[PDB]
């Protein structure tokens, strides 16, 4: 009769070999990996909303914007009352490295970053405007761009 | 006087603005007025060091 | 000393069956009359 | 919450969980519904987002457990876009979150 | 005076909110009004260290 | 004194999976409403 | 009994044969390696509109 | 001493179906109704 | 039970058993019934809902 | 003294990667609205 | 007083409602008026211990 029951408990634990508490711990190691694997080196940036007024005086610097790979960052273009300047063009160099969402007539436009630290130069022409507007976008910094007002003189 | 804040920083440039609004771009040796003669950009840590001792960083609420 | 084994494999047979029995759960039925 | 559009203020921290429901839902200042013009989202890969193309509600899960994004809002009579940070994970989940934009 | 109760934590960052509704985000070394200078951002448990001896925590009913 | 080789082994898979798991990057979806 | 602990143990180790600080440090020379890559030669051209 | 190769198997077996079960997450289901 | 759909309340529990049903009808605070105009469900391997 | 050409065969597979990563230059796109 | 019943439980928390109608949840460490301090939650047989001593369970006829 006890070969019945050594039987069925090394049945028992062929079927089962693994404990429920050792569930609970391999699930425990688990999340610990994946909290390792998806945790963010060095301190993340900061979230900021800014607000940049635009020369187009030959002397003047291009504006800087702050972005981040993966992440997304929209361009508003106002006038010099604040109301909203629609987009006639742009033109994009590097492509592999920014992706672009455009309707074909507003005045947004939404920028994701590709690649880690590789940094470009972009040029958006206006419905009014002849002077074409350049920008350069730098990714990787120690703040990220939400969105961007831009103050245009004309 | 004039402060100037981080902007952005790559090696070899940084691009600061003033609290006047202005904007600049610097390379290894160039003139910033009222700080001095630039000796050493610093990509990591945000920190740029000036001939007058000076350290130029990113605004503290804004960086 | 091997009839632990041979009691391994009926067992085993069982054990597999028992299982799979347990695993089939069957989706409802909703009936509409007019 | 309250939304500040204002060029200083931070923007709004949205809690989620994997395979959970949390709900947006677009009010203004008063409190009235505002319809959804458009939305973009950023790693569609770690989200889920329904939406029927009219309403001013969003019904978002998350689908990876530590994996942290953002997103855009463009509402139907705003110009500002609203940006929005996704975190998951946290000890509390956002079931549904009312936020009050300014205008 | 303002008590202030962690919204979200990540490694490196704390996103606060405050008992009048203003929401503020910190890094390691940063400036935080009436409690002092940040010393440890501990992402596990929930705890934030201050430099005047505080533990920032969730609200208790709302964590 | 071959425990560092089979290591390197199991370590080179792993590894391997953990740079081909942090290459990939997605594009963005924009959805219009009317 | 203790057979089937060092049967976990040597499981854990078979499973995840890397430890999280391990892939923390592993990340920081990965993005490290593409900082490095993506650096640029000399010093970087300075942008100018001309007339 | 060659038990712990035996329960290395049936633990294999056990810890690959444990964390494949854990890898799979499905799309949510919205219901339009008129 | 009464849901309150105020922002500091808790949302409302349901006890649910493997292959049973469990009806679950809408009615306002008077008790007239409330037509449902949509709805949405995470997680469809676990629960199947009916539903005309 | 061998180890110079193994590390020869590592280093000229990442060498001729990093070469290779440099050559490629990409046309820009214009995007025309109406 | 005030009596409060287990409405729902799962390992770390426990969904509770009183005799007001009121539904709250709680954690390991949590306040409950007027019973004091949670000491363990025990998924298992529906039973919560408090720091005053007290068991908190199913309503009898509703459970």
């Amino acid at each position: 009769e006890v070969i019945d029951k050594k039987a069925f408990k090394d049945m028992t634990r062929n079927l089962y070999p693994l404990n429920p508490e050792q569930v609970v711990k391999l699930k425990q190691i688990y999340e610990t990996s994946e909290y390792a694997k998806a945790a963010t080196p060095g301190t993340p940036p900061k979230p900021t909303a800014t607000s940049q007024f635009v020369n187009l005086s030959p002397g003047s610097t291009p504006p800087v914007i702050r972005l981040s790979q993966g992440f997304v960052s929209s361009l508003v273009f106002l006038d010099s009352t604040g109301a909203p300047w629609p987009i006639a063009a742009y033109d994009l160099g590097d492509p592999s490295s920014f992706n672009i969402q455009w309707d074909k007539t507003s005045n947004t436009l939404m920028i994701q970053a590709t690649k880690l630290y590789n940094y470009g130069n972009l040029a958006v022409r206006l419905r009014g405007l002849n002077t074409p507007v350049m920008l350069t976008l730098i990714p990787g910094q120690k703040a990220v761009d939400y969105r961007v007002d831009l103050r245009v003189q004309g | 006087r004039i402060i100037y804040y981080i902007q952005a920083v790559i090696p070899g440039r940084a691009w600061l603005i003033g609290s006047n609004g202005s904007t600049l771009t610097v390379r290894e040796g160039s003139k910033i007025p009222g700080y001095g003669m630039v000796k050493l950009i610093d990509s990591l840590q945000g920190r740029i060091l000036t001939s007058s001792g000076q350290v130029i960083k990113f605004s503290q609420e804004d960086s | 000393q091997q009839e632990i084994q041979q009691r391994t494999s009926d067992m085993l047979t069982a054990a597999t069956q028992l299982v799979q029995d347990w695993k089939q759960v069957e989706t409802q039925v909703y009936t509409e009359g007019t």
